[PDB]
């Protein structure tokens, strides 16, 4: 239902080529692909105003497309340059023309190109367990979950409470830190809190997850360095509920 | 300055005969063709050199994937009318919208369709609404006025937009469109007085016959195009034998008046 | 449904042995499918050229059918579906 | 050639009223939209305006004066989801899309009862570093980067205890130096002075 | 639900009479499942469908790798009292696993703890070891300098330990995968004058994870807590209490929610 | 470090006086390993109990269960009699009584 | 149960590249080792994978792929030196190695200016300097031996000659018929 | 790793007990068998010292592991299916993934169902044909050593009494001078090129009845030893 767009994150090395699939299921007749980077508005790369035409936008060069049906609508870069670094979002429209017509835009996909891959790192994910101190004055519980060390920002850290996913209480910072803000290879950390009452971890039963999915290598990815290959991993980290 | 007028029109049909094209659009500055595009060349193309000498190829090329989703958007509309209707067999849709630069500067606008090349929605930007003409047309009209935006949208476009690019176009073709080629008229006997008009442009002009300082029951001819980018055109009266009556011709063309008498 | 008016007139008045070009004028028909050709004396003629189709505000079209000539004292064809024949319409000098 | 052009971030309090601009120069006009497009999230449509005068639709409103190329999105009674990027998109007049580089919108909650603090917490079996927690300050407070080469400090986020409605702010520091205290992992921040720093 | 496999060993130097030098043992989930000491000298299983499934060259095989593991500890352990200048009887303690969770997660860990205290904790998403003084962090940097040991143990702990445990899982699965709701019941006395106390008692059941809380008018609210115990054939109890507005005693189990409202 | 014995002692079914029964004795988290643990009614060892072997804990501690069957009555003392290097004397623990 | 498939024997070209697969149906997996073995000696250790990567020491690489179940080893500038066996062996579950059956890797050298002849020595016919192309048979008559061919790499020149061998208890121009040899072939 | 001994002789029946050593101060200790066209197979191991387990073929043979330093095998009684070649291998511990082994130089077993054809090789060199000096400017020099019994021999070449490898070449394996026999001997040749300058001594090292074994025939008892041709 609406717009979709795969994948949602990928790495790649300079020079290499990728697809990216926009289907839509509401019957428009326009589909869009736009790229989007800091202090700058959506640029449109390609369109295609109806099922049986594309043409260029703003900035194809490095790009190219195609309008398979009147579902699908999909961007392929052929050779990848470090400046193609950017988000890239599929939309779609009724009709183009239409002067009050609205833009319809997928979830979005980050690409990212290196001149190699051997700076690619999975995150260190580390729970920490509330302070006492805290518990006494406010009555409340507060962990911090720090994943540290990854690289690129390609990440989705959540906090799993008894094998359910919650979101009230839950503070994900918008923005990684850099870890070395100068270095320009610099690898990312990020914090994130979950606040409970202290009556809730104070159930010895109480089990909880700070995990981050970290979008990284494949099968097909060359992988020559020593260390261990940076695939597509989820990493988390663990605590328990604490009376005494 | 005079009135001149921008349009756009659009035909469809239902089902063609292997030549016709079922989708052609030709835009109008005045009398003379500007642009063109049809379901063959799927193509929008200048029909007038100073469109052609005035237009970089960007223009050309966003025009052409607009129409060829233009031409689909119409396809539709029109196998909806003929559903509804119960036709069967080819009928045809057709779209028309445009401005109008008066002579004071003031400015006007329209926008309608027909099917079989007859009234169906007529918009009025004043009122914000459209006009039925039976419920075919009332069941559109229910949709595209719940859709205020799209209302207002082209208002706005018809009376600042089409304005600004009537306003481009008459100077892009100064030459064509703001020359005055006058007319040479001769009266001659048939039996019937004839007045005879050719030679002029713009082609609105105005002749008829006096019976003695009253107008006359007088057979008008029609405004015809020679060939050469000019007109043509004749207005007679027949003659009463049994009384003597002084006739004369007046030709009212480009500002100027012109007398022929008898 | 609307059958077509056809005219045929020169572009100049014409004097005989004088070059001219011959007009036929056909107009204020619906729908847009129509066959035209110039008659010389019964056959018709090959080297007979026309405009685009054209738009009326009323949403009828019209079309120029002519060809380069030059009439002598010795010296249009439309058909449609409104017609059950073609109609004949001569020119009067 | 064509330019739209509107504030970088802005920054109001939650509860108040805040008007975004938005400033284009544009070859024709055919309409000019809103979008709201959440950090991480996709841009979704907020509003259209294509002739002069203001239009309401719930808690916001947009305006447009074509005469000087100016709209405005008002949004009223600022609640924290109101936290988002909104930009301004206009359609020329061979009807193409000019997209504005965006507006960032930041909501200072409203926090009833400050009570601003420092806590260490408990350190991990599985990590060197350990970790203060500045928490419970009011809007007002600069949480500042670290001076430190090998001290880390995130900026301060607002975290919404739904059942308890009840909000505060969080800026977490970290460090595996020895010397590192939570004492001065935020000298380089002009904190409260009455912000609780409990006894190790 | 979220299952287990953990393998521990312990290493006593100096040991009197009684205590072997030695011990490997084996859990899934609470069962354990493989046991050898330096003293039989033999791996044997502990539970019956270990013994059902797993031939005897399984255990001919894992004894002889036991008997020689048993004699990396004492070796290791000897060089760890070197390093800290310690005479007498202290222990070494490994505990390698792995868990696979009902959300389709899995963790691994390996941990080495000497006197009872961690010593040296893996960690194989970054492939390091946290060490927690100067000696473990000579250990440290030997165990780091083989870049393949460490792959090798990311390995075991990423694929071959949970591929053993789901092994493990359909051998027994007519004991660990079954459940047993519980029996709860609530207690009202008064004690000290003036002072009620309720007493949630949940018994009877397993597996041994259940969810026991307090609630007052239908939202959160001091409670004691009563350790999950094993009542000997092998279903597990515990309780929840609070004194003393309505009260209601909640209990999770193995997915299913009751209450018991007090009047 | 060491860590001194918990001994809990506890019957299998709630405690009904004339009804038989199991109890347990339930010693946890201590280190290090060597321990001694029996069962007592009316302060006398008890011959016939049953018991785990000794098992391991995240935490580096052990835990032991002894259990015997029995049927209690209003007159005799049940208890768990558990001695360690922490331990100066061994403790006896008096059941509760499910109390 | 578990299968160990490599092939048995392969052949390069002195300065190619040649890739020697190991495919693994074993039950358990704890890594993969290769060695090499040279003629009549032992077993050497040359690498170890057990995640999905591709090591590389010098101009030898090792590529493992636990998807799909299979490793090769990379040997690129091939010198004769490489002729060798490489034995592939995984561990399985319990720590057991299956070992392969091993693959024999021929180095063919380059021949600049190929000379072939057939000498005769005394106190046995010499086949020798022909291309690596030409095929050796084993003789016919039962008191005629006839040994395959053998590189020799005179270090000093830097040059390499292919050889054989035949003697009996006859003439050399009779001696190598069996064989298909080149029409250039001197016969002093 | 160390291991005695190369190669060796046996009698069907009699017993043989093969050694190896390592100073690695290793705790596992292998023995395995290495036969034409198959995997190495193990026969027994010492996962460490104080234990040993069978492998995948023990029957015929056993071991003791005498200390954390030797680790020996045993033959009873000799078949013809035990000709084999023998490696002894440590590694550091066992189930340890990463640790590779470390092999010893092997042990060529043979065993006959009587030592009645055991014999030494012949050897001779052939000097360079003068065609090949004129036509190349170059020298072969060949050895052959022909009639030996069993495949018990290691040739090499000597220059000037230094061990020579540059422009040597010796066939990978030896023919049957009698292949329709199952007893056949075997011949071998060699080769050694050098310029017709250099131009204007092989040797054979052959295993085979110890100074220990009963010799009761009419020719020489064909122990171990070296057979040489010279050229000059």
């Amino acid at each position: 239902a609406g717009v979709t767009q795969t994948p949602k994150f990928q790495v790649l090395k300079t020079g290499q080529s990728m697809t990216l699939q926009c289907a839509q299921d509401m019957n428009h007749n326009s589909m869009y692909w736009y790229r989007q980077d800091p202090g700058m508005g959506l640029r449109l790369i390609y369109y295609s105003a109806s099922e049986g035409t594309t043409d260029k936008g703003e900035v194809p060069n490095g790009y190219n497309v195609s309008r398979l049906n009147k579902r699908e609508f999909s961007l392929r870069l052929e050779s990848a340059a470090p400046s193609q670094t950017s988000v890239y979002f599929c939309a779609s429209s009724v009709w183009t023309g239409e002067g009050s017509g609205e833009l319809f835009f997928g979830e979005g996909s980050r690409l990212t190109v290196l001149e190699d891959l051997k700076n690619v790192f999975p995150p260190e994910v580390a729970v920490f367990e509330p302070s006492e101190a805290e518990i006494s004055h406010t009555q409340k519980a507060t962990l911090v979950c720090l994943a540290t060390g990854f690289y690129p920002d390609h990440v989705e850290l959540s906090w799993w409470v008894n094998g359910k996913e919650v979101h009230s209480g839950v503070c994900t910072d918008p923005q990684p830190l850099k870890e070395q803000p100068a270095l320009n290879d610099s690898r990312y950390a990020l914090s994130s809190r979950l606040r409970v009452s202290a009556t809730f971890w104070q159930n010895p039963r109480n089990h909880f997850r700070c995990q981050v999915q970290f979008y990284g290598l494949s099968e097909n990815d060359e992988w020559t360095q020593d260390r261990a290959k940076p695939v597509t991993q989820i990493v988390s980290a663990e605590a328990w509920g604490r009376a005494d | 300055m005079r009135t001149h007028s921008l349009r756009y029109f659009r035909l469809g049909v239902s089902d063609p005969i292997h030549g016709v094209p079922e989708f052609i659009s030709v835009g109008y500055v005045d009398s003379h063709p500007i642009t063109t595009y049809d379901s063959v060349t799927r193509q929008k193309e200048p029909r007038a050199p100073w469109m052609a000498e005035n237009l970089a190829p960007d223009h050309w090329e966003r025009y052409t994937q607009l129409l060829r989703g233009w031409q689909q958007m119409f396809k539709v509309e029109l196998k909806r009318l003929q559903r509804h209707y119960n036709h069967s067999g080819s009928h045809t849709y057709q779209r028309m919208i445009g401005c109008e630069l008066l002579e004071d500067g003031s400015t006007t606008g329209f926008l309608q369709y027909a099917y079989d090349g007859q009234d169906f929605l007529i918009f009025n930007k004043d009122t914000l609404s459209w006009l039925a003409v039976d419920n075919v047309a009332h069941t559109i009209k229910q949709a595209w006025e719940a859709n205020q935006h799209e209302l207002l949208y082209q208002k706005n476009w018809l009376e600042e937009e089409c304005i600004a690019w009537l306003k481009r176009f008459l100077e892009y073709g100064k030459d064509t469109l703001q020359r005055t080629e006058p007319p040479l008229v001769r009266v001659n006997r048939k039996t019937a007085l004839f007045c005879k008009a050719h030679g002029f442009y713009p082609p609105e002009i105005y002749m008829t016959w006096m019976k003695n300082g009253e107008e006359i029951e007088i057979d008008y001819g029609d405004i015809l195009p020679s060939g050469d980018g000019t007109y043509q055109a004749w207005a007679s009266i027949e003659l009463d034998p049994q009384s003597s009556n002084l006739y004369s011709c007046h030709v009212e063309h480009s500002g100027v008046h012109m007398v022929l008498q008898v | 449904q609307r059958t077509p008016k056809i005219q045929v007139y020169s572009r100049h008045p014409a004097e005989n042995g004088k070059s001219n070009f011959l007009n036929c004028y056909v107009s204020g028909f619906h729908p847009s499918d129509i066959e035209v050709d110039l008659l010389k004396n019964g056959e018709r003629i090959e080297k007979v050229e026309h405009s685009d189709l054209s738009f009326s505000k009323d949403w009828s079209f019209y079309l120029l059918y002519y060809t380069e000539f030059t009439p002598t004292e010795k010296d249009c064809r439309v058909n449609h579906v409104t017609l059950s024949q073609p109609k004949i319409v001569k020119w009067d000098r | 050639g064509q330019n739209i052009d509107q504030p970088t971030e802005m920054t109001a309090t939650e509860g108040a009223i805040v008007q975004i601009n938005c400033t284009y120069q544009t070859s024709g006009f055919n309409g000019l939209f809103w979008y709201q497009q959440h950090a991480g999230e996709a841009p979704t449509f907020l509003s259209y305006n294509v002739l002069d005068g203001l239009e309401e639709k719930g808690r916001f409103s947009s305006f447009l004066s074509r005469s000087k190329g100016y709209s405005y999105l008002l949004l009223k009674e600022l609640q924290m989801k109101d936290s988002a990027s909104y930009l301004c998109a206009v359609k020329d007049s061979n009807y193409q899309l000019i997209w504005g580089a965006g507006t960032k919108l930041i909501i200072k909650p409203d926090i009833q009862n400050p009570d601003p603090a420092v806590y260490q917490l408990r350190d991990s079996k599985s990590s060197d570093k350990s970790v203060c927690l500045f928490t419970d300050f009011d809007s007002q407070t600069n949480v500042s980067q670290s001076k430190d080469s090998d001290v880390y400090i995130t900026d301060k986020c607002v975290l919404d205890m739904r059942s308890m409605d009840f909000k505060s702010n969080s800026a977490v520091a970290w460090s595996n130096k020895s010397d590192f205290a939570c004492a001065n992992a935020f000298n380089n921040s002009i904190i409260p002075e009455d912000t609780f720093f409990p006894s190790p």
